[PDB]
């Protein structure tokens, strides 16, 4: 080595990421007559949901106590 | 009284018979998929929205009627 900076460094980073999807679907037909009188009815629905969340935090001290890197790490 | 299939669980060919309860007044079958329902219901609740959610069903074609004993596998094409 020949070169120095003696210090210290903290250093935080917080990322989130969160998505949600969702759709539904229908189509239907409903049907009646008489000549006796009759009713019908005939269709289909579809229905998704997806919920996606990731949270990453990285903290970390370079310095001068065990004590207070901790608690700099834990809560700035 | 009214008169109608009315199988305990979804059976391909009902043969269940029942007089209906003052609780019904159509005879319902529906077909859905593998399964086939023929049931005492009521006009008011032949709707697909009814039939779908009561049903817990995604595709299904329906059909119901007046008469006695009416319901049946044939009146449904599906």
């Amino acid at each position: 080595i020949t070169s120095g900076s003696m210090g210290g460094i903290y250093e935080y980073i917080l990322v989130i990421d969160k998505a949600k999807m969702e759709s539904l679907g229908i189509t239907s037909r409903d049907i009646t007559t008489c000549f006796h009188c009759k009713k019908f009815g005939g269709g289909k629905t579809e229905r998704a949901r997806k919920a996606m969340a990731v949270e990453d935090i990285i903290s970390r001290v370079r310095g001068g106590s065990s004590g207070w890197s901790g608690g700099l790490a834990q809560n700035r | 009284m009214l008169q109608c299939y009315n199988c305990p669980n979804p059976t391909a060919d009902c043969k269940t018979a029942v007089n209906c309860s003052s609780d019904f007044d159509a005879c319902l079958i529906t077909k859905a998929g593998l399964q086939v329902y023929n049931k005492c219901w009521k006009f008011e609740h032949c709707n697909f929205n009814d039939v779908t959610t009561r049903l817990r069903e995604n595709e299904l074609t329906y059909y119901c009627c007046k008469k006695d004993l009416c319901n049946f596998n044939e009146q449904l094409e599906n």
